[PDB]
């Protein structure tokens, strides 16, 4: 009963703990790079003029 | 600036300054901010009928300040003291409709869930507006232009029948229905689950009916007493002097109505507070 | 608008269909049915005519009751109980024979629920005969250790009803209690009259007169 | 499946009257706006009438208004075209067309079979320069159709339709709104254009793709068909 | 041997926590402290869609950024035209207890689920004209809280019986079942490549599944209450989970932990829906406090407020082209902001 659940849990934890992890600074840097690279084509933080705004 | 006319001017000014903001805010809330529920339809139409009265109040102010003798044309006197009466008797018949709804949603709860929706409220409000328009035909056609003096004043079966009809369908049937309905609701609220209540509901009913019967009663009393009391005498001169105050009180009823019907709806109170 | 005039016509057609459907669906009295397991919910729902959520719609004296037996959702209540607000009443069934502490905890949870601060509860106490037989066999102090008083059926039933009705604290809602033996046809008139009282109370609250 | 069978056509004396009924089955007739499209024995298609979903809006051509009337029977799933004062020029083969309208819909997608009826200035003028082309299987053919007015609406959609009427059959919608291929049509059919001049390109033309191709605008009622370019083997 | 297994699990959890802590050398705020803030984002209701009569519980955008399906407890799923405020479809549901709705990326199908335990797939491009139920996927023992279309054929569904299951709408059978949650799974979002998806369960945990292999990859446990919503970053290497703790947090798939938390002192109502902008700079979060707060996803401060809803906003979704953000609430009003 509980033995099978415990075996499943320990197998899950063992398989999850063997995942390579990058530095948090790298992840934040690439998130910032994505946000800055696509900033021009983001119609929300840059308001779009009513001529080019379909919801005018 | 005699007392009987300066008092009327003061009452009209305070009614305007207290009702145009109140009626405008309540109208805006119930038209855009609030939903379109069944109980909100009556309040919305009542605010239209009272805002019309407040917007027509400047006409009464000019009439009182100029002591009559309308400088406008014939059609202006055809329109203004008929839209005024339409606004007043739409306000009265919407109060009667609100009371009838309040009794009907209590005595017949089975019927008021199957056959009670926004469509029924809208249809009844349309019928109220239609009958208010119909009962203002005599004030539209029996009006005449008579100079009778240095200046050209505006005035007029021609009077007794319309006086009787006005007083009936503005005082007897409305006030009798309101009193009987609120009495019956108070009685029904004394049977169970409502015994803890019936203290605040009775206050609400008595204050609403008292305001209705203190704002409208002098107008009709003096209207009929003008028929019995002939002119050219102090008994009748006083009536003419205080008719301005009577009209001012009837107009003050319109500004009082949002404070007693729409603003007692706590949810509407919160909606108005959020909007403001 | 060249052929979008046909699109606006279709939109207005299905808009009036939506309005008609809402008008037709607002006439129904929704009721939520709760209670512990094997607490007579099945017995009363199978006696008032007609896997996850089981709706039993029926008509009684021109009131279309839509009764939702949601006892099949063996999960967390807090994540779906909010969709059952605006229900006219909550029918609560209690097994007097069995299984009383759990019912009391559930009633306390549901009567003080943030969404049901105005929704009144129609509380049912089924298996009256079995309760009386058990009292004749065993004392009622077994369920309630702090119960002092006569060991008769009437006093025990009154104490159980008082314990259940003391769980509410909002003055805007009332608990309608009833005694049932499951060998009766009076489990539907009770619901109807309690629902009429709730309807007049909610109508009065909506008008602001209450 | 979807079936639009209509009947009520035959030899009618001039100056008479005749009623056409369009029995519909296999689809939700209630939500479909139904048309009537006629075709003279030697001419191209010519739009006749139109009744919308819910019988709200009804339109007629210049030579149809007053004489004809279009009615539908949603519970009976039938469309009626009552005709009055049938002249000698009213002879045609009247088709039944279903044209449900919403965003992304495919109007004129299914056409009826038709009943032959052997009777004893601001409009958009759409003309196809070529009336017949000789083609061979495996070759590419392009059909053109010029319009008087600009069909490109301000909302970005140009309302040009392309229909193929195979010999002995009923027209089948191929391209709707001048660029969108109708469902069931092979991908070899393509359409393009700009505002006024439109062209439909067919790649790897097959023996089953021979017929007469019609161009139609839906910008405004009345709707003008093309002369009809016929491609023969 | 149960005690030994429990000790092994505890020490493995300690190892995972130590690894996640060691991977943290600098938080998100210290890296985005040198960039200019987006400033106040004034967003005005451009369209308002008044078709529903009961509490709107879910909404989804079309892949063409124009259509929107909205599901409410009224028993209907109206498909909206956002540009022309028209309604193109009104699909009556068999069960009016609906808690989710999805719009297929191709636009042919609309899913729907709720307290009936069954995901109902609808065919919009039917030859007969009407919208007909093409399939009713019935394999769950609890309410279906989310459903997202991988393509026209397979759909991933999150249910209230602690299980997520990938389906095959053609045959109606569970191709894969994902298990591991200790509570209701009340949220779900598929990655932009749709090769993997995360779920936010009500045990304050969010797991990262992948549909092909069918096994959980990573679990992110940072919240203190039930997670009510979840949404991937457009890059697909991050997601933000909004909880009932009145906080929504940014998790990084590669860093395997939090990045930043989006909370304000005067905020107490729990999140109901979290969505991102097209560029990922703005994190729009829906609150039970009647407002949607637009969070600068890199500065973690309120760049604006989407006020104008009279009840809790139950769903929020930004168009795939980023033009607009649509919010649904419990007053049956769907509003398009821009």
């Amino acid at each position: 009963a509980s033995i099978a659940q415990a075996r499943k849990l320990v197998e899950q934890l063992k398989m999850e703990a063997n995942i390579d992890r990058i530095k948090v600074s790298k992840a934040a840097a690439d998130l910032m790079a994505y946000c800055e690279a696509h900033a021009k084509e983001d119609p929300l933080l840059t308001p779009v003029p009513a001529s080019e705004n379909p919801f005018r | 600036n005699e007392p009987p006319v300066i008092l009327s001017m003061v009452i009209l000014s305070l009614t305007f300054l207290l009702g145009l903001p109140g009626n405008g805010l309540v109208l805006w809330v119930a038209g855009l901010k609030m939903q379109r529920t069944v109980n909100t339809i009556w309040f919305l139409h009542l605010t239209l009928a009272d805002l019309l009265c407040c917007l027509s109040l400047p006409f009464s102010l000019a009439h009182l300040a100029l002591q009559g003798q309308w400088p406008y044309g014939r059609f202006l006197c055809k329109l203004i003291p008929s839209i005024i009466v339409l606004n007043m008797f739409a306000s009265v018949f919407l109060l009667t409709a609100i009371s009838l709804d309040r009794c009907l949603v209590v005595f017949k709860p089975i019927w008021c869930q199957n056959h009670r929706n926004v469509g029924m409220a809208c249809s009844i409000c349309g019928c109220i507006w239609v009958v208010a328009f119909v009962m203002c035909i005599p004030v539209f056609v029996y009006r005449e232009i008579f100079t009778t003096d240095n200046h050209n004043r505006c005035g007029y079966t021609p009077l007794v029948a319309i006086t009787i009809t006005r007083l009936v369908v503005g005082f007897l049937l409305p006030s009798v229905i309101m009193i009987a309905c609120y009495s019956f609701i108070v009685f029904r609220m004394q049977r169970g689950r409502f015994a803890k209540s019936q203290s605040k509901t009775f206050r609400v009913a008595v204050v609403v009916v008292a305001v209705f019967l203190v704002c409208w009663t002098p107008y009709h009393i003096f209207g009929v007493l003008s028929l019995l009391t002939d002119p050219e005498t102090p008994l009748g001169k006083t009536l003419m002097s205080w008719d301005h105050v009577c009209i001012a009180l009837a107009s003050a009823n319109s500004c009082f109505n949002p404070f007693l019907y729409a603003l007692l709806g706590k949810d509407f109170r919160k909606k108005a507070r959020q909007s403001i | 608008s060249a052929e979008e005039r046909a699109a606006l016509e279709r939109s207005k057609a299905i808009e009036k269909n939506l309005k008609e459907d809402g008008i037709s669906a607002a006439k129904d009295v929704k009721l939520l049915l709760l209670g512990a397991d094997n607490s007579g919910k099945s017995t009363i729902v199978k006696q008032m005519k007609i896997t996850g959520i089981v709706e039993t719609h029926f008509t009684f004296k021109n009131l279309h009751f839509r009764l939702f037996d949601v006892g099949g959702q063996r999960s967390e209540r807090k994540k779906w109980i909010h969709c059952f607000e605006d229900v006219t009443a909550i029918i609560f069934c209690v097994d007097l024979s069995d299984r009383m502490h759990e019912s009391l905890m559930l009633f306390d949870s549901i009567c003080n629920n943030k969404f049901f601060i105005d929704t009144s509860i129609i509380l049912f106490l089924n298996k009256k005969d079995l309760f009386g037989e058990k009292i004749k066999k065993s004392p009622l102090t077994i369920c309630f250790p702090e119960y002092t008083g006569p060991n008769t059926y009437e006093d025990a039933a009154a104490y159980i009803q008082a314990q259940f009705e003391s769980k509410n604290r909002s003055p805007n809602k009332e608990i309608y209690c009833h005694m049932t033996c499951a060998t009766d046809t009076n489990n539907a008139q009770v619901i109807f009259d309690a629902v009429t009282d709730i309807i007049i109370a909610n109508n009065l609250r909506g008008c602001g007169l209450y | 499946d979807v079936q639009l069978v209509e009947s009520g056509g035959g030899l009618v004396q001039p100056g008479g009257s005749r009623k056409l009924s369009c029995s519909a089955s296999g689809f939700a007739f209630s939500s479909f706006g139904m048309h009537w499209v006629r075709q003279a024995p030697e001419k191209g298609l010519e739009w006749v009438a139109y009744i919308s979903s819910g019988s709200g809006t009804i339109y007629y051509a210049d030579t149809v208004k007053g004489r004809f009337t279009i009615s539908r029977d949603d519970p009976k799933n039938t469309l009626f075209l009552q005709m009055t004062s049938l002249r000698s020029e009213d002879t045609a083969m009247y088709y039944c067309v279903r044209s449900i309208y919403y965003y992304g819909s495919s109007p004129f997608d299914f056409w009826g079979q038709g009943t032959t009826l052997t009777v004893s200035g601001s409009d958009i003028v759409m003309t196809q320069a070529t009336s017949s082309v000789p083609v061979t299987p495996g070759e590419s053919v392009s059909i053109s159709c010029r319009s008087s007015k600009s069909l490109l609406h301000s909302n970005g959609n140009t309302y040009l339709y392309w229909f193929l009427q195979r010999p002995g059959q009923s027209p089948q919608l191929l391209i709707y709104r001048m660029s969108n291929l109708a469902s069931g049509v092979p991908d070899r059919f393509s359409g393009s254009g700009s505002g006024t001049a439109f062209t439909l390109t067919i790649s790897r033309l097959e023996a089953e793709d021979v017929g007469v191709y019609y161009c139609m605008q839906h910008l405004e009622y009345p709707l003008t068909f093309g002369a009809g370019t016929k491609l023969e083997l | 041997e149960l005690d030994q297994l429990r000790q092994e699990a505890e020490q493995l959890k300690n190892q995972i926590r130590d690894a996640r802590k060691a991977c943290a050398d600098a938080t998100l705020s210290q890296i985005t402290n040198n960039i200019d803030p987006v400033g106040r984002i004034q967003m005005r209701t451009r369209r308002t869609l008044r078709g529903h009569l009961a509490k709107i519980y879910a909404m989804h955008w079309g892949t063409d950024s124009r259509l929107l399906v909205s599901a409410s407890q009224d028993g209907k799923l109206i498909i909206w035209d956002s540009y022309t405020t028209n309604k193109v479809h009104a699909i009556p549901l068999r069960s009016s207890w609906v808690m989710t709705c999805a719009y297929a990326p191709s636009g042919n199908y609309v899913a729907c689920g709720g307290l009936d335990n069954i995901c109902s797939i609808y065919n919009l491009k039917t030859r007969e004209g009407n919208v007909r139920v093409s399939r009713e996927l019935a394999g769950h023992t609890g309410y279906l809280s989310c459903c997202r279309f991988l393509d026209d054929n397979q759909i991933v569904t999150s249910s209230g019986d602690t299980t997520c299951a990938l389906w095959d709408i053609e045959t109606g059978q569970q191709t894969t079942t994902f298990t591991g949650h200790t509570g209701d799974v009340m949220s779900l979002s598929l990655a932009p490549d749709t090769r993997l998806f995360v779920s936010g369960a009500c045990d304050a945990s969010a797991k990262l599944w992948d549909v092909r292999e069918g096994m959980c990859r990573q679990t992110f446990t940072g919240h203190e209450s039930d997670i009510n919503a979840i949404c991937f970053f457009p890059n697909g290497n991050a997601f933000a989970t909004g909880s009932d703790d009145a906080t929504c947090r940014l998790f990084d798939l590669r860093a395997d932990q939090e990045l930043m938390t989006y909370s304000h002192d005067n905020i107490i109502c729990g999140i109901t829906s979290v969505s991102f902008s097209k560029s990922g700079r703005l994190l729009l979060a829906g609150y039970d406090d009647f407002n949607c707060n637009v969070w600068d996803a890199l500065k973690a401060d309120r760049a604006g407020v989407l006020a104008g809803h009279d009840n809790r906003v139950s769903c929020l979704g930004v168009t795939d082209d980023g033009m607009a953000v649509a919010t649904g609430s419990w007053d049956s009003f769907l509003k398009i902001w821009n």
